[PDB]
This record gives structure tokens, C-alpha cells and sequence, in this order.
């Protein structure tokens, strides 16, 4: 059991104006291998 | 203790226009530092967690960007989480950072962690915010209060036995697991010996074997030391946080340490973004980042 590196997410853009709920841009999600 | 109650309040501003307080009370928060202090030392001050997980870096009282961050990574008990401390000064919003986390602790204990910081320390968090910010919003005895029950906290963590977790980083007196489970509490961080390397020393791309940090106070390793460190405790990977960095994770020596900060635009003196690790089941990693526009 070893330890791996999944591919790079996109990031989840925010406005600091914005509520925390809701973001510019909804990030990318862990997906499997 | 009605932390359904306090947990609403203080979720109850995920909507509204960022910057607002939550004032919980004295006696809300007293009971939130009594309880999760008693969970600290029923739990091992050397965590061992499973997979999957989520682990965070420095929050640093910015509560609207926590929010976000779980926002992003999912409420509990949705994911289970690390934190590697530093959940107060610099922000404007320690008290309710701090509050949240403590909440989501006794919450939901076997599902959350939280790791001692170097600002979870009274001689530290009296300088930058924690303190002005009790003596503010509420009395110094409150203060004194967060101190006891951070002087509980947990030092470092194992995941799966192969990523080792603490805020700062290793040190030249540990040899052995052994000697921070030895570490009893509750106890102050000192400025010299295992519990202080733990919380305060840095790696160094620049360093051969253990230097002196520009700090002033515990040690820098370089590359050499992180891979002697993971061969002999058959370890994988070492994760910290205790730095900001610019895409919110970096890598030192080779993908062996990575560096977590989850403070997007630091303290208004930086541009940096934040980041979390998703560890899978597979012990792969994933880093989720929180990037200001």
C-alpha cells in the first residue's frame, strides 16, 4: 500500500465579496486512477 | 451543551454577506474548550488515522475562506478531515475559526482532527491576534481558557502508516515513535527539544543534513534527512504545513514532503492560494485548491 499522486484538479475560484456557498468557479473533484 | 445549536449559528453565515461575526457566548465557548479538551487527551497524542481523509494547513482566523474550504472538500461528517494547526492570529476571525473546529470535534470525534500548531501556543497567539481578539470580543480569562485546552492538542498523525503528519517538521532527536507518544499533557511548547522541532522547524533546499533557522528558534533539514526518515520508519511521504507558498501545496525532495497552506490571500499580504490534500483509500493524493480571483 503505497503512496501515489492523482492528475491535477481545478482550482475553486472565489470572490472574497461572494458568500462562502457560492463560488465563481466549482473546483475539480478527486476522481480514480 | 446544545452544539447543534452553536454549530448552526456559526454555519448560519454561509449565505450572508462575508465579514460578519459570530458571537457565540462566554459560557458556549468554555464548553466548547472543556469538551474537546477531554476528547485530546482520550485520543493518542500521536494520532493514527485511515483513509480517505482530507488534510488542511494553516487557517490562520480567516473563518470565511474555512467555510469555503469546506464548501469545496464537503461539510462533515460528508468527508473526514486533518488539520495541522495554526487555527488562530493573523485573521480577523480566530474566535470563530477555532469555535467551528472545536464543534465539529466533539461533533463528530473519530471523524475530525485536530494537530497543535506553533500559534496554539499562549506565548505566541499573545503577539499576533488571539489574544486582542479574547480581550476584545470577550476577557482575558477566556484566553486563558483556549490556552489550557490547546496545551491538550495533539502532536502529529499517521495515515495508514505511510504519511506522517505534524505542522512543522522532523527533528534530530527523533529516533523513535516512541519518544512523542512519551510527551505528556497537557504541556506548553518549550523553545528547545522534540515537541518544539515538531511545531517550528523547516525544510531547506539549500542545507546539507540539520541547520540553523532563520527563525531563531528550531532547526532546517534538507532533502537528505526526509528520505533517511521515511526509509527507517517505512514511511512514504511527510506531510506539514507551518509555510505559506504561492499555489497553496509544494513539494520538497523529490515528492517526499509537501508543504499544506489553506490561507488564500494571507493575511492581505499575499496573493497566494490556498490548497488540501484528499487522500483516497488507495493512499493516493489529490490536491484540492482554493484560488482567489
Amino acid at each position: 500500500k503505497r503512496v501515489t499522486f492523482g492528475e491535477d484538479l481545478s482550482p475553486e475560484v472565489f470572490d472574497e465579496s461572494l458568500p462562502a456557498n457560492t463560488p465563481l468557479r466549482k473546483g475539480g473533484t478527486p476522481v480514480c486512477k | 451543551l446544545n452544539l447543534d445549536s452553536i454549530i448552526g449559528r456559526l454555519l448560519e453565515v454561509q449565505g450572508s454577506r462575508p465579514g460578519k461575526n459570530v458571537q457565540l457566548t462566554e459560557n458556549e465557548i468554555r464548553g466548547l474548550c472543556l469538551k474537546s479538551r477531554e476528547i485530546f487527551l482520550s485520543q493518542p497524542i500521536l494520532l493514527e488515522l485511515e483513509a480517505p481523509l482530507k488534510i488542511c494547513g494553516d487557517i490562520h482566523g480567516q473563518y470565511y475562506d474555512l467555510l469555503r474550504l469546506f464548501e469545496y472538500g464537503g461539510f462533515p461528517p460528508e468527508s473526514n478531515y486533518l488539520f495541522l494547526g495554526d487555527y488562530v492570529d493573523r485573521g480577523k476571525q480566530s474566535l470563530e475559526t477555532i469555535c467551528l473546529l472545536l464543534a465539529y470535534k466533539i461533533k463528530y470525534p473519530e471523524n475530525f482532527f485536530l494537530l497543535r500548531g506553533n500559534h496554539e501556543c499562549a506565548s505566541i497567539n499573545r503577539i499576533y491576534g488571539f489574544y486582542d481578539e479574547c480581550k476584545r470580543r470577550y476577557n482575558i480569562k477566556l484566553w486563558k481558557t483556549f490556552t489550557d485546552c490547546f496545551n491538550c492538542l495533539p502532536i502529529a498523525a499517521i495515515v495508514d502508516e505511510k504519511i506522517f503528519c505534524c505542522h512543522g517538521g522532523l527533528s534530530p532527536d527523533l529516533q523513535s515513535m516512541e519518544q512523542i507518544r512519551r510527551i505528556m499533557r497537557p504541556t506548553d511548547v518549550p523553545d528547545q527539544g522534540l515537541l518544539c522541532d515538531l511545531l517550528w522547524s523547516d525544510p531547506d533546499k539549500d542545507v546539507q543534513g540539520w541547520g540553523e533557522n532563520d527563525r531563531g528558534v528550531s532547526f532546517t533539514f534538507g532533502a537528505e534527512v526526509v528520505a533517511k526518515f521515511l526509509h527507517k520508519h517505512d514511511l512514504d511521504l511527510i506531510c506539514r504545513a507551518h509555510q505559506v507558498v504561492e499555489d497553496g501545496y509544494e513539494f520538497f525532495a523529490k515528492r517526499q514532503l509537501v508543504t499544506l497552506f489553506s490561507a488564500p490571500n494571507y493575511c492581505g499580504e499575499f496573493d497566494n492560494a490556498g490548497a488540501m490534500m484528499s487522500v483516497d483509500e488507495t493512499l493516493m493524493c489529490s490536491f484540492q485548491i482554493l484560488k482567489p480571483a
